[PDB]
């Protein structure tokens, strides 16, 4: 009943070419988060890659100046009864 | 055959209550779950209290004493669920929890056993 | 609540008296660190890792199988109990250097049959 | 399958009055062997003294020269099956 869902994705900061993504971890081990980022107009590639389940902030760089990205960030996480399993995505929209 | 029942009847009971606490109680501090160490540790007073009575009384009848130690404390306790955890916590790079968890279960658990065992001993006398 | 209820006691027995019968065999061919509940625990410690990658890649299993492998299977055949009992007796007669082997040799060894558990099952998969 | 009783139990230093016994340890941990000895003659009292499982031998003293001794030795160990339980002696007589 825990939820494995990170909370408050955000921006913190951002270039017109990078974002600096944060988020609150969940209330559960967490081997590491998967960020995924990608055109919100749904004609480019999604990229992802993980980051230490120690770390609750993230780079996003190489970035289009005035695209609007979709950034959705989702756990690896072991729980009791599901052992190892992935959690839902929290996601936002932000333009650079 | 008597003796495979011991420890089936024995280890079912001890295998439900390791679920039933383990569900009810895992996932309250991730760190260190509060399930796997409770029946670890109330296994472990169970055997040492099992350890000092046993010996007192050297004729019992060895179903009694199977379905308390082959059946209940073994299936109630668990190295397996012990062992994700740490196994969890070190792919996290949480060492400073897998340690503790390492360190509480085992010096915590036979603590518990050295704890059942001379109240025993001590009740005894 | 009661077909979750079956898979952690078929599961169970089957480990329990997996555990029962591995340890009356081979732990009395060497007293200073028993080799049955030194297997089950490795075993165990085994198919619960790679159940942790399995699980990992097959996320629509009914909760009745992984309930009957890992709080059934696993949680039965493993035991932190009678490793306690193991070295408290150790440690009452005082063999120091056997009281604290078995204590390594038991946690380093079971998370080893853990990793060797996901990552020969990660590299399959 | 293996015994818990020890083997091959005998005097090996004698004095009138004190007698050094020996013995090969069982295949099994010990938490303390039991040396019990009387007067081999008869209803004197047998007494009996506990020794650490890591020594294999046992003093006994205050014994009077010239009397027929009964000396037994049993274990309390730990087997899986029994967990604390004691073993079937093993006796010796001696004349000092
Ligand atoms: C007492 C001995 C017991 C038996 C041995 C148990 C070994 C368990 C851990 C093995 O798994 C690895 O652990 C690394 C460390 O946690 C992880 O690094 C991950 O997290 C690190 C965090 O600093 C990053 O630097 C890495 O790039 C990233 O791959 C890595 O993924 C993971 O596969
Ligand atoms: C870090 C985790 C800690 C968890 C708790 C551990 C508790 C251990 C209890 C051990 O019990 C004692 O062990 C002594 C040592 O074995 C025994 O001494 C006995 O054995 C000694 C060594 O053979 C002799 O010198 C003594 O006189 C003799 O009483 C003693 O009887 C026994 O009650
Ligand atoms: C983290 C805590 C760690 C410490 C735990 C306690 C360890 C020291 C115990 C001291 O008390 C002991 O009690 C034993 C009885 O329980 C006595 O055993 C005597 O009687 C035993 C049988 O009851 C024999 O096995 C022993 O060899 C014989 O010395 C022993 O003399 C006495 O000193
Ligand atoms: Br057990
Ligand atoms: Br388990
Ligand atoms: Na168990």
């Amino acid at each position: 009943s825990v939820s494995s869902v990170p909370t408050k994705l955000e921006v913190v900061a951002a270039t017109p070419t990078s974002l600096l993504i944060s988020w609150d971890a969940p209330a559960v081990t967490v081997v590491h988060y998967v960020i995924t980022y990608g055109e919100t107009g749904g004609n480019s590639p999604v990229q992802e890659f993980t980051v230490p389940g120690s770390k609750s902030t993230a780079t996003i760089s190489g970035l289009k100046p005035g695209v609007d990205y979709t950034i959705t960030v989702y756990t690896m996480y072991y729980s009791y009864s599901d052992l190892y399993s992935y959690s839902s995505p929290i996601s936002i929209n932000y333009r650079t | 055959i008597k003796s495979l029942f011991a420890v089936i009847i024995g280890g079912s009971v001890g295998c439900t209550l390791r679920w039933l606490l383990s569900t009810k109680f895992n996932s309250l501090f991730p760190n260190l779950p509060p399930g796997t160490l409770v029946v670890n540790l109330l296994a472990g007073l169970i055997i040492g209290t099992a350890l000092a009575y046993f010996l007192r009384q050297p004729h019992l009848d060895p179903f009694w004493k199977l379905m308390i130690t082959t059946g209940l404390c073994g299936g109630l306790s668990t190295f397996a669920a012990f062992s994700v955890e740490v196994f969890a916590l070190l792919q996290a790079g949480n060492y400073i929890w897998a340690l503790t968890s390492v360190l509480v279960h085992v010096i915590g658990s036979l603590i518990m056993t050295a704890l059942g065992f001379f109240i025993i001993t001590i009740l005894f006398a």
